């Protein structure tokens, strides 16, 4: 079994790269980061724009929304995060505390805590009610690629540059795990699974790994896409087939059957690397984002 | 505009 998505809709607004692309929980939503210092939120069934969320000094790397898709966290290389409030647009928060640019974030489930990675080499993890950065982890010896919390927030995985996956106790800031295969490129992306028993982790040789976490070891590898110096994002699709889907570095967005590890499609449109993409939680609607050339957003539906 | 594009 194979899914069909189509494009549907290209959204078109940011005036530089477009960064990262993630859909609200409540499935209202899409909002979109970039290299032009703004947030651009839209309708997630049928792309149309609806407002443009701003503030930042510098351009933003990444977005993320908490659980009850009234807030954003931002991650720029004007050095701070920001927390939003959607609704009214207003800035709530801004984080401050790491030394250089703020490159991927995410809210816990219980979206009172931020997990923020930097350039740095650095993860940070901040009381959203506050303001206030709660512990500073010497995560890594490069800049950190991605930050996510698993289901019940008391781990957080890392990935970075120095090439390796790290995971670490929420509240005890302890390092519980490494995980690195036997090449060590720079790991430029992770995050747990839905369940929460795995990692899937993109490395800059043109692979993505899913790991067993408890057991420490990789299970499958996905390839076939072009990945060697761009951070891209990958989801796991679960609304119909269990796929995993990433952008990829030939412009294209690529869905591989997670258990088999095939290639079931390709989505062409793009005309640069799609840095981003991201899967709706009840739809079968792919958004996807791509960097300078292009400028734009796309979502794909299918009947899958 | 920002690291993640720069790559």
């Amino acid at each position: 079994v194979k899914p069909n998505y189509a494009l549907k809709f290209t959204l078109a607004g940011h005036t530089k790269a477009v960064s990262s692309v993630k859909f609200s929980p409540n499935g209202e939503w899409l909002a979109s980061s970039s290299a032009d210092k703004l947030i651009k939120i839209w309708g997630a069934y049928d792309g149309k724009f609806e407002k443009t969320i701003s503030g930042h000094k510098l351009g933003i790397s990444d977005v993320a929304w908490s659980s009850d898709s009234n807030l954003l966290v931002s991650a720029s290389d004007d050095k701070t995060l920001k927390i939003w409030d959607v609704s009214s647009g207003k800035c709530l928060k801004t984080l401050k505390g790491h030394s250089n640019y703020v490159f991927c974030c995410n809210f816990n489930p219980q979206s009172n805590l931020i997990v923020s990675g930097s350039f740095d080499e650095s993860v940070r993890i901040w009381d959203v009610k506050t303001g206030k950065c709660l512990k500073t982890l010497p995560a890594h010896s490069d800049p950190v690629s991605a930050v996510h919390f698993n289901r019940d927030g008391s781990l957080i995985v890392s990935s970075s540059y120095d090439g390796l996956c790290r995971i670490w106790d929420t509240a005890s800031g302890q390092c519980l795990k490494t995980l690195i295969d036997d090449d060590n490129p720079p790991v430029s992306f992770v995050k747990f699974s839905p369940n929460g028993k795995y990692i899937l982790a993109a490395t800059l040789d043109n692979t993505l790994k899913l790991w067993d976490y408890s057991k420490g070891k990789c299970l499958k590898t996905y390839t076939g896409h072009k990945n060697e110096k761009y951070c891209i994002f990958a989801n796991f699709s679960v609304t119909g087939g269990k796929w995993i889907v990433s952008g990829s570095e030939d412009n294209l967005v690529y869905i591989w059957n997670l258990q088999t590890k095939e290639i079931v499609q390709k989505l062409q449109g793009h005309t640069d690397v799609v840095i981003s993409t991201a899967c709706h939680p009840t739809e079968n609607i792919i958004a996807s984002a791509a960097l300078e050339n292009d400028k734009t957003i796309k979502l794909w539906k299918s009947d899958c | 505009g920002c690291a993640r594009s720069e790559g």
